[PDB]
This record gives structure tokens, C-alpha cells and sequence, in this order.
């Protein structure tokens, strides 16, 4: 913002979706947090790793329970995948590149088939790509427009690389760390970028991807009230208990001013 | 004397001659004073004290009952006896008073409107001067041995404490941050004294025999370490390179800075050159003490350089590039804690565990 007008940097949009579980969807994640493993993880008899590791897989994609055209991860059972469909379609027809995150590899998996489905020319990189091709395949996304989207997971598609060829960036699932987000869609706003980007968040609306979008939109708070400014807004959005469990879907100074600075620091 | 006067006015000697050669002479014939007193407000012993270093007019004085009393060192009276009056008092019934015994009190630099105590009761406390309150304060883990302000940071504000941690604190005036520490140290942390050269330069003493001069700029711990033999008796640093045989419990860099005078609890005093730490191996002999907390003696000024010591109930000065014995003030009826020295007019002010402020005066 100090930089941008001496950069000549092209504008930039960080819109957030909320997109909305499907019927199926829906109804997997309303059984599973009226399951059993969520009563015992709320009585803190078990670790509460396997009901949000499991929440967000279904809001992902439920591919918990794998549903011709009913393969494993068709797009049509997830509505971020819907959200995904449809921004890849108008920007296919507006001529423009995209860069598609994930969180997860499995997830990233699915993208991956959904796009062969598609008639869309990808090119994906995550921790299982040896990392001697990491470099060049980002240097070819870079070079010819033919390729239309960039898989990526957050962790090695984030993460200091450049990719300024791309034009729009899409994170389709929140992380518990704001940071990775933040890098994941930095990727494309960078020195070298001569279009206007814009970042696409997905979240499902009254899921426990919003839920996640709080913890890091407070993280991100106390992250601001130590780097940019200490006037930083109380989060008042939500309490941030364990509560997340629920789907709840929507519709020299001479002696003066050194004393003077003394005096209101102790006033605060 | 007329020979020197004569030589000054003919302009055979610089008036430097005259003056450094008349403050030594009123220092050797340093005697109880005739016709001065001081006031008597402490309930218990005076652990220390401070003239501040601006116009050198008012004293400060740290009680081990934890009161802090303020005095008047001009005799603003006609007569020749005058008793040097307490000012002001953070006496028991204030509400900012120490809740046990004052163990370092020190005149802000560069102003006389602000000064700082620090207390067994485990706090720093920073009083403005003018309305005796407490501007600030800062609570340590641990009970607080000594502190000090640097008489030279016209840039930086830091008090160096001393506590039984292992740890030198270092608290900023500026922005108050107490989080800086310097590790290195094993045991209590009996003194600490800011260069009066050197801007960062912080010589720390501590009971694990080690005194250690750092950087506080620096990243990578202590510059030096002082060493007894300089060499002789080498091995790899974890419990060699010690300053002395006991705890060392009190440092004094020179006037000019160039020298370090350490004392410790092996009856020893000795002098290191402030620039690498090389021991000088000027002897003093045997300096008495045992004192198990921070030992405040300080060395003369303006001078043809002296260092008074508290020797037992007595204050030894000696000569500090030679060592010679100058003599024993004897006046005070138990172990003397602290002595302060007037430059102005090489006055000598002691405090000592028979809550008594004892002002020497040249005869
Ligand atoms: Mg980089």
C-alpha cells in the first residue's frame, strides 16, 4: 500500500464466497454432527482432531461415503465444486489463467479429475512432484498461455514461488492458518504481474469452514495489533469456544518528554 | 602552597597543576568533619547513596527499613556548623514506599527531576522528583540486588539490574521493556556498572566469581570475561576465567573509564584494563569483606585517582594505579555499607549499618 503507487502494481480484488453444502452434502455433514464421535469429542474423551479433519473433508467434497456419472469426487455432490464449475467457465470464456489452491492433496485429487472431465489444460504441482521439475513447471505456466489452470496445495504451491502468469487465484478450502492463505493468494499480486487479479476465498456458508474463517480472522487481528498498528478492533464476531461442531446453514532527551512518555504509558 | 599559587599567577604551572594538585591534597587530609552534620531519618541502616551528578547539591539515601530520604548537602545557613537537612521523604507512610529495604537509589542523569530505586521487594521503582510519586514501576522474579542508569546515554535510557537470577535485566526508560536479558551469568548478580566512556559498554558482577563486560547493542553475549591470571591457568570457558576467588560483589570503572576496579569476597580487591580485561595486578592487599549483597564504593575525581572502599566498619582509600594505602576513615560503629564522593569539594559521604550518614570533610 507504502509500495503499490511506486510499484505500478495492477488492482486487486480479495472477494470471499460463501457457498452453500448441497442436499447430499448436507445431509452427510448433519449426520455426522449428529454421530456419536462428535458426543465423545465434545465430553473431551477424544481428541478433536478426527471431527474437524472429518468436517472438512465433507465440506471439501463428501468423500467420506463415495457416492454412470457418479464416480469418486463428481463435482455436482459439492457446492464449492459447483462455485469452482462456474468461475472456471466464465473465466475460460474471458480468456484468463487460474490458480487453484487446496489444502488438501486428496482434494486436490479431485480437482484434478474434475478438470480432466472438463476439457481444461492443468498443470498441477504438490509435495509428491519430485522438486526438480517444481521450477520448471512454474516456468512453464509462466511462459505459454495455453495451460489454463495451476493445481496447487497451499504448503508448495504458496510458499515464495512466482506465478505472476496467472490471472485470477482461487483458494477453495480455508486453513487454520491465516498465513498460508495469505501466501497462497500472494502468489499471483506480485512484481511482474501486468493484469488485475482478484482472489476468490471459497467457505461454505454455516459450516465449519466458517467457523475456521473466524479463528484465522482473529489470528489475523492479533497479528495486526503488533505489526501495522495497536488500535487494532476487538473481535467481536464470535467467542471462539468449541462450538464448531454445529451446521447451522444459512436461509539526549533532556528529562521531559521522556518523563512525558513515562507518565502515558502508565495513564493506559 | 604559596609556591603553587605564586606559579599559577606568574604562569609558570597551568591552573590544572594548582587544581588537581589541591584536590589531592584536600582528599589525603579527609578527617570526620569539625563543623557538619547530617539528619538522622532512617530507621535502620543506609545502603546506599547518591549525589546527583548535576550540581552535586542533593543526596539521596536508601534505608534498609525501605524509606527513602532526600537531603540538602548546602549549608544554606550563615553559621559554620550546619546540619545537611532531609528535603524530602518517601517515609513509611507514603503509598509507593518499599515494603523492604532500599538497596540502590540513583540520580537520573543528565537531570535532577527524576530519580530511581530499586528494592529487595523485587521492584524498580522510578520516582519524579518534584512530586515525590512514583512514575514507574518495574516487578522482577526475584529480589534486586543493584541497578544502574548509564552516566553517559545521551541516546539510549536502560537500567541495568542485578537480581538473584542468573539473568541481567535490562529496562528501557523508552517504550518500558524489561523483556531484554543477558545470559552468561550463573549464580546472583551482585553489581552491574555502566561504562562512563563507552555508551553500551556494562561491566556485570556475580556471585559465580565472573565478571563479564558486554555489548548490550550485540547479539552474541559477553565481550569479556575477567581473568586473575590473564592466561596462566587456561582451560576451556565453563568454570574458569573467574575475576576472583568469592563472589564478586562490587564493581567501579575509573573516572575516565579506562580501568575496571573489581571487589570480591576473597578479601580482594583488584584493577582491569577496561578495554580487554587484562588484570593489572596493582595488589591493594587485603581488602575486608564478607558482605553478601552488592558492595557500593567509588573512586575520586578531578584529582593530581583514589578509591574509597568500605572496610569493615571503616572506609580504606587507596591509590588506585599504585595500590598504596592512603589511610582508614574511622568513624562509623558498624560495617559501613555505601560511600559517596562530592568532586566539587572532595567531600566523602558514608552510610553505614548504625543508621548513620557520616560526612567526611578535608581539614
Ligand atoms: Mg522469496
Amino acid at each position: 500500500s507504502d509500495v503499490k503507487m511506486s510499484l505500478s502494481l495492477p488492482d486487486k480484488n480479495e472477494q470471499v464466497l460463501f457457498c452453500r453444502l448441497t442436499d447430499e452434502q448436507h445431509k452427510v455433514y448433519q449426520n455426522f454432527v449428529d454421530s456419536k464421535e462428535v458426543y465423545r469429542i465434545l465430553n473431551g474423551e477424544m481428541q478433536i482432531f478426527s471431527g474437524l479433519i472429518a468436517l472438512r473433508k465433507i465440506c471439501n467434497h463428501p468423500d467420506l461415503f463415495s457416492g454412470e456419472e457418479d464416480q469418486f469426487g463428481y463435482w455436482k455432490r459439492s457446492g464449492k465444486m459447483i462455485v469452482v464449475e462456474s468461475l472456471l467457465k466464465i473465466w475460460h470464456k474471458q480468456g484468463q489463467r487460474v490458480l487453484l489452491f487446496s489444502q488438501s492433496r486428496q482434494m486436490l485429487d479431485i480437482l484434478e479429475v474434475f478438470l480432466r472431465a472438463q476439457k481444461y489444460t492443468y498443470l498441477k504441482m504438490d509435495g509428491t512432484t519430485t522438486i526438480a521439475s517444481r521450477q520448471p513447471l512454474i516456468t512453464r505456466y509462466n511462459e505459454d498461455t495455453s495451460i489454463f489452470v495451476f493445481l496447487l496445495t497451499t504448503r508448495v504451491g504458496g510458499l515464495g514461488v512466482n506465478l505472476t502468469g496467472a490471472n485470477r487465484v482461487v483458494i477453495y478450502d480455508p486453513d487454520w492458518n491465516p498465513s498460508t492463505d495469505t501466501q497462497a493468494r500472494e502468489r499471483a499480486w506480485r512484481i511482474g504481474q501486468k493484469k488485475q487479479v482478484t482472489v476468490y476465498r471459497l467457505l461454505t456458508a454455516g459450516t465449519i469452514e466458517e467457523k475456521i474463517y473466524h479463528r484465522q480472522i482473529f489470528k489475523q487481528f492479533l497479528t495486526n495489533r503488533v505489526l501495522k498498528d495497536p488500535k487494532q478492533r476487538r473481535f467481536f464476531k464470535s467467542n471462539d469456544l468449541y462450538e464448531l461442531f454445529t451446521l447451522t446453514s444459512p436461509d539526549p532527551l533532556a528529562s521531559s518528554s521522556l518523563l512525558a512518555k513515562m507518565r502515558a504509558r502508565n495513564h493506559l | 602552597m604559596l609556591g603553587f599559587l605564586s606559579a599559577r599567577q606568574t604562569g609558570l604551572e597551568d591552573p590544572l597543576r594548582l587544581r588537581r594538585a589541591e584536590s589531592t591534597r584536600r582528599v589525603l587530609g579527609l578527617e570526620l568533619n569539625k563543623d557538619r552534620d547530617v539528619e538522622r531519618i532512617h530507621g535502620g541502616g543506609i545502603n546506599t547513596l547518591d549525589i546527583e551528578p548535576v550540581e552535586g547539591r542533593y543526596m539521596l539515601s536508601g534505608g534498609s527499613d525501605g524509606v527513602i530520604v532526600l537531603y540538602d548537602l548546602e549549608n544554606s545557613s550563615r553559621q559554620s556548623y550546619y546540619t545537611c537537612k532531609a528535603v524530602c521523604s518517601i517515609g513509611r507512610d507514603h503509598p509507593d514506599v518499599h515494603r523492604y529495604s532500599v538497596e540502590t537509589v540513583q540520580w537520573y542523569p543528565h537531570d535532577t527531576g527524576m530519580f530511581t530505586s530499586s528494592s529487595f521487594d523485587k521492584t524498580l521503582k522510578v520516582w519524579d522528583t518534584n512530586t515525590l510519586q512514583t512514575a514507574d514501576v518495574f516487578n522482577f522474579e526475584e529480589t534486586v540486588y543493584s541497578h544502574h542508569m548509564s552516566p553517559v546515554s545521551t541516546k539510549h535510557c536502560l537500567v541495568a539490574v542485578g537480581t538473584r537470577g542468573p539473568k541481567v535485566q535490562l529496562c528501557d526508560l523508552k517504550s518500558g521493556s524489561c523483556s531484554h536479558i543477558l545470559q552468561g551469568h550463573r549464580q546472583e548478580i551482585l553489581a552491574v556498572s555502566w561504562s562512563p566512556r563507552y555508551d553500551y559498554i556494562l561491566a556485570t558482577a556475580s556471585a559465580d566469581s565472573r565478571v563479564k563486560l558486554w555489548d548490550v547493542r550485540r547479539a552474541s553475549g559477553c565481550l569479556i570475561t575477567l581473568d586473575q591470571h590473564n592466561g596462566k591457568k587456561s582451560q576451556a570457558v565453563e568454570s574458569a576465567n573467574t575475576a576472583h576467588n568469592g563472589k564478586v560483589n562490587g564493581l567501579c570503572f575509573t573516572s575516565d573509564g579506562l580501568h575496571l576496579l573489581t571487589v570480591g569476597t576473597d578479601n580482594r580487591m583488584r584493577l582491569w584494563n577496561s578495554s580487554n580485561g587484562e588484570n593489572t595486578l596493582v595488589n591493594y592487599g587485603k581488602v575486608c569483606n564478607n558482605s553478601k549483597k552488592g558492595l557500593k564504593f567509588t573512586v575520586s575525581c578531578g584529582c593530581s585517582e583514589f578509591v574509597f572502599v568500605p572496610y569493615g566498619s571503616t572506609i580504606a582509600v587507596y591509590t588506585v594505579y599504585s595500590g598504596e594505602q592512603i589511610t582508614m576513615l574511622k568513624g562509623h560503629y558498624k560495617t559501613v555499607d555505601c560511600c559517596v564522593f562530592q568532586s566539587n569539594f572532595q567531600e566523602l559521604y558514608s552510610g553505614s549499618r548504625d543508621c548513620n550518614i557520616l560526612a567526611w570533610v578535608p581539614s
